């Protein structure tokens, strides 16, 4: 599995971001320390 | 995208009902997590704090999530830790939260289709102030007398104000009882109250003088003129004094002055926050909590307009202060700064294309492009064999128009036609029948210089044309191919008639179209590379086997001293388990003429994607794993990169003539030494197995013989050819097969739009259920894997 | 400044100020001293036909030195021909597959010196082509004109040949005289 | 044992599978190098096996056997307990650790 090409059925996979940028710079009003959380209402394995 | 084992209590794949808390510190910096409330024996730290910080969710089909960021925006589960402040924080008071795509070239709504150019920035939010420096600005003496009047009558602006919000003086100042020690005469003010407002003044008319004004007193007569106020009893306090605040009223302040105020307050405000961020404070929102958050450290443009005016207000009384005693000021133009603008980079202009299969070449066809955003985009028609890192018409391999500036392009730029606007629609027709391409902008042939409708007349067909675009910085556009052509807006107004039918007329299932994407990749030099050479050189009894890699165009008139950055073609794969010989070796020779402090040699592995025109080692993408026990304790720690090499200069340093440079890698271990003329330096690394390391060479030009790779042999150590083919894991004679070739790094790259997308859906559930990500419909393609490239 | 009112309510004074405007190109064309004539108004009292043309841009980094008045005149800004290359959109609107098979046939016939009342012949004899509407392969330009109003008197043969011979005749003399202006 | 279990989703963590009993596992081998060469899920066809018949390799089996019912785990057979010097001819190398993805689905 070195010399031929492979193939496979792959899962497409997509990100998703708020609109919450953080930056840490010299002289910046910025603040360090930031927290955040998720919910996961319904994960399904194994759905493909 | 490699996954480290963390230890937590119940440890299971994410599943519903399961809510995760991550904490990020820029300080350190660390990002830690915790599952269900539960912390997480692990956290990353040690890595690279430039660009901005986003949180961030990956998924496949069949997830539902919702974003918890505090406040209005998500209702919080658990705790924060101490001192991390929820996300919602992080947006200005103009800013209102939304769900996006982390990247973004196209964007469907009600089956329209848009195509995007490319967003320049995100939102910083770093405020950063730099306010005029006044250090070196001198008041002139003649001028400091009536600074000395106007801070007293600044000191009136307190005191009498003092008197209106109802404070009274005491010889303790008291918040319950407006009691405060400052309310006596300017000569009985505090020494440092006094201190304060003199130094405040200076401040001023240093900036004042910073800024080219030039400030005459040409009214001597006007400081008699100017009274105070005459305040009734009630204002003076029980010490006995009673302000008397100049009678500014009838004083009128000119436009320009208006406009130096204006400069003034935003000076000020600069200075106060650069002031601010040294005391250790920090931009909040809607809030002032004196853990240094203070929710007015923004920009000038941003600040509320109240509190701009509660400092203008007083900027301006010390105007109107100045204006009366006769000291005018006259600001000088600012037309004499000249001003200029930059260049936009080809990588960063994105290429929209119809696919090389459809190139029509005959017939007389018809398509449409809507400028949904007027600006720098480009339409035409385009030959098997255009790049994406060449100007779109700045050759002779695409015919194409551009309305921002209304001309044409091909193996140039000829002024014609007009220029677009907004929610225009340039019909763009090729008759290949006999060689002539037209546009035509919202029905209306656009027509030269001449008064002819022909674009572009005779050319050779060679292998065909297909539609293409070009989109710079946060432009948009519709391509419409004439997939149902009673969607086009000028079709029968002017090509229908005329014999030009759509593009994808007669077709079943939409047209593949390819784009171009900055991802920087190494490809083999070709033969007709425009700068570098690479020759082969074969081993004899003594010289092993050589690849020497010299400048082509150095020294011309058409040198080009940027960076190169060379890898060999075949990797070196470590053992997938760590405990006849299981190192190899190769090495470098950097012959007289090119300088060592301009050289990087080492290792990179198959994810390295970084074009810079500048190189330096320290700014390197890398991050540390660390594990630690159920108490928090470390047992582990795991340092990655893609860059493991080592800097000439250093070598140099620690030591023409000709330079040479030994890698040694120990696959066994996974170890990777390096050795400057025999001796071992002390710069090692280590690397975690199944890891794929190519030899890399990263260099500045000064000389036309630029370096040579030498796949040698020592004792106890393979050639590179026995560690990368199988075939020579025997035999210890070394080899250059012709499969081992020097690649170069190249910019950007054709890449196939996908034909479907994921259905992503975002919506604000409430005020505290957050934000609601679901993808609900699966989604697969067939992948091709070239196994050695990873 | 009309066009697109007309193209998208077409009516009968439209149709008759291209019929017009034909006419007068035709008779343009077939004559010689027409045209010299044309070219010497112009030329002896110097209108610039780029101004009525294009009136309706590289000037800073030009400057132009050489002028003559043979290059006052060319075919391609000649406001006889341009008036025509205007109206021939409100010409050739509404014309179904049929019709633009009949105009071929037509342009064909031309081609060969043929009067206009051979040409009507032709285009009677061959008055089956307009059945290619009902083509499956030019099944897309079936709905291009539904916003028009498509309102139009019972079928006759007559006018439709009429109406193509006149199409024709103007497609064909405009490709003739803009062929040698091509290098 | 020669296998290695990391749990993925837990099970009941009482029901194990015992002698005589069909074990209807669904699962998805890989080899060491991440190179997938063998997975019940694209035929949509569990894979059953009895326990003490010696059907399947000795890890495959052993791993199974300390699962628990509707359990997800991860299972390293080395290539002492799966083949090993002789491995499936054009499939599995010789010497090959695997990796398999294994979901003890039912007892039945």
């Amino acid at each position: 599995r070195n010399l031929l090409l492979q193939t496979r059925l792959i899962n497409d996979v997509t990100s998703i971001r708020p609109n919450i940028f953080l930056g840490v710079a010299e002289g910046s009003a910025q603040y360090k320390k930031w927290y955040f959380e998720l919910i996961i209402d319904q994960v399904d394995p194994f759905l493909t | 995208r490699i996954p480290r084992a963390v230890a937590s209590i119940n440890l299971h794949l994410l599943r519903s009902d399961d809510v995760v808390s991550c904490c990020l510190d820029l300080g350190v910096p660390s990002i830690s997590f915790r599952i269900n409330g539960q912390p997480v024996q692990g956290m990353f730290e040690n890595f690279n704090t430039d660009g901005l910080f986003f949180p961030v969710v990956s998924f496949s089909a069949g997830v539902k999530v919702r974003f918890l960021t505090g406040g209005r925006h998500g209702e919080f589960k658990f705790l924060p830790p101490s001192g991390y402040a929820p996300c919602y924080e992080a947006l200005l008071p103009k800013e209102k939260m939304r769900l996006e795509p982390v990247k973004e070239y196209k964007r469907d709504a009600e089956g329209i289709r848009d195509l995007l150019g490319t967003t320049q920035s995100l939102s910083q939010a770093s405020f950063i102030p730099c306010p005029i420096d006044t250090s070196q600005v001198v008041l002139p003496p003649h001028l400091e007398k009536i600074r000395d009047r106007l801070a007293e009558n600044i000191h009136e602006l307190w005191g009498m104000n003092k008197i209106e919000l109802g404070w009274t003086f005491g010889k303790i100042r008291d918040d319950n009882k407006r009691q405060h020690p400052c309310l006596v005469e300017f000569s009985k003010l505090p020494e440092t109250e006094k201190n304060y407002n003199l130094q405040m003044s200076t401040e001023t008319l240093k900036t004042l003088l910073a800024l080219g004004c030039h400030i005459a007193h040409v009214n001597p007569a006007a400081e008699e003129d100017l009274k105070k106020v005459k305040l009734p009893k009630n204002y003076m306090m029980s010490n006995g004094y009673k302000p008397a605040p100049l009678d500014l009223s009838d004083v009128k302040l000119l436009p320009p002055q208006e406009v130096l105020v204006d400069k003034l307050a935003e000076n000020a405000h600069n200075v106060w926050a650069k002031d601010r961020i040294k005391q250790g404070w920090t931009y909040g929102i809607q809030q002032d909590l004196k853990n240094k958050r203070n929710p007015r450290l923004v920009p000038y443009a941003l600040l509320d307009e109240r509190t701009k005016k509660s400092n203008r207000d007083s900027l301006r009384e010390a105007v109107r202060t100045f204006v009366g005693y006769g000291y005018n000021i006259e600001p000088s133009d600012q037309e004499l700064a000249d001003p200029a603008v930059e260049k936009v980079s080809i990588d960063k202009i994105r290429f929209f294309r119809v696919e090389w299969s459809y190139a029509v070449r005959s017939g007389k066809w018809y398509f449409e492009f809507e400028v949904v955003t007027g600006g720098d985009m480009r339409v035409g028609w385009a030959r098997p064999g255009c790049r994406p890192d060449i100007e779109l018409g700045a050759d002779d391999q695409a015919f194409v128009f551009e309305g921002s500036r209304g001309q044409r392009w091909h193996q140039g730029s000829g002024y014609f036609g007009r220029t677009w606007q907004p929610g225009d629609v340039v019909g763009c027709m090729i008759n290949l029948d006999d060689a002539s391409m037209i546009f035509t902008l919202n029905g209306e042939l656009l027509i030269t210089n001449k008064g002819s409708e022909l674009a572009f007349a005779d050319y050779e067909i060679e292998n065909g044309f297909v539609p293409i675009c070009s989109l710079g910085l946060s432009q948009i556009g519709r391509m419409n191919l004439g997939m149902d052509a009673s969607t086009f807006k000028f079709y029968t107004m002017c090509g229908l008639q005329e014999g030009f039918e759509p593009f994808a007329v007669n077709m079943n299932r939409d047209v593949a179209m390819w784009f171009s994407k900055r991802l920087p990749t190494f490809v083999n030099v070709p033969k007709d590379h425009p700068h570098i050479e690479v020759v082969r050189i074969d081993g004899t009894m003594d010289s092993p086997p050589c690849l020497k890699v010299t400048h082509k165009t150095f020294g011309t008139q058409n040198s080009n001293a940027s960076m190169i950055y060379c890898r060999l073609s075949m990797p070196v794969e470590c053992h997938s388990s760590f405990s006849t010989t299981t190192q190899c070796y190769y090495a470098i020779r950097i012959f007289a003429g090119q300088d060592p402090s301009c050289v990087w040699v080492g290792w990179v592995t198959p994810d390295y994607h970084l074009y810079s025109e500048k190189f330096d080692l320290n700014k390197n993408c890398t991050v540390t794993v660390t594990l630690g026990d159920e108490r928090g304790r470390v047992h582990e720690s795991v340092k990655r990169s893609n860059c493991y090499m080592v800097w000439g200069g250093d070598i140099v340093a620690t030591s023409n003539v000709d330079l040479e440079i030994g890698c040694l890698v120990d696959l066994a271990m996974g170890m990777l030494s390096f050795s400057a003329n025999g001796r071992e330096l002390g710069t090692c690394y280590q690397v975690e197995p199944n890891t794929k390391v190519f030899p890399a060479v990263f260099l500045q030009p000064t000389s036309t013989a630029l370096f040579q790779f030498e796949l040698g042999k020592l004792k106890n150590a393979m050639p590179l050819s026995a560690a990368i083919f199988k075939s020579e894991e025997k035999n210890p004679v070394p080899q250059c097969p012709p499969r081992l070739d020097v690649q170069t790094i190249q910019p950007v790259l054709w890449s196939r739009m996908p034909s479907s997308f994921l259905k992503v859906e975002t919506e604000r559930v409430s005020e505290r259920h957050g934000w609601a990500v679901q993808c609900l419909e699966p989604l697969q393609m067939m992948a091709l894997h070239i196994p050695e490239e990873n | 400044n009309n066009r697109s009112n007309w193209l998208k309510s077409p009516s009968a004074d439209s149709d008759q100020l291209f019929r017009m405007v034909a006419e007068v190109f035709i008779l343009w064309c077939k004559s010689h001293n027409f045209k010299r004539e044309e070219q010497n108004f112009v030329i002896q009292n110097e209108i610039n036909n780029l101004a009525f043309l294009t009136g309706d841009g590289g000037q800073d980094q030009e400057r132009k030195k050489t002028k003559r008045r043979g290059d006052l005149y060319s075919i391609q800004t000649s406001l006889i021909v341009a008036a025509l290359k205007k109206m021939l959109p409100i010409g050739l609107n509404m014309c179904t597959p049929g019709d633009q098979e009949l105009i071929s046939l037509a342009k064909s016939r031309y081609s060969y010196r043929d009067t206009d009342e051979e040409v009507k012949e032709h285009l009677r004899n061959n008055l089956h082509l307009q059945e290619k509407s009902d083509d499956p392969a030019v099944k897309w330009q079936l709905n291009l004109y539904k916003d028009v109003l498509k309102s139009e008197e019972p079928f006759n043969a007559e006018k439709t040949i009429e109406r193509v011979q006149r199409i024709s005749a103007a497609v064909f003399h405009l490709e003739q005289v803009e062929q040698p202006l091509r290098s | 044992a020669g296998v290695e279990i990391e749990t993925i989703s837990p099970g009941d963590g009482r029901t194990f599978p015992k002698k005589g009993q069909t074990c209807v596992v669904h699962y998805t081998g890989m080899l060491q190098n991440g190179k997938k060469f063998d997975s019940s899920r694209d035929r949509n066809k569990p894979f059953k096996f009895r326990i003490g018949k010696q059907e399947v390799i000795k890890g495959f089996e052993e791993g199974a056997a300390q699962m628990s019912l509707g359990q997800r785990a991860k299972l390293t057979c080395t290539p002492d307990v799966a083949y090993g010097a002789t491995g499936h001819p054009g499939v599995i190398p010789p010497n090959a650790t695997l990796i398999f993805d294994v979901e003890l689905l039912n007892l039945e």
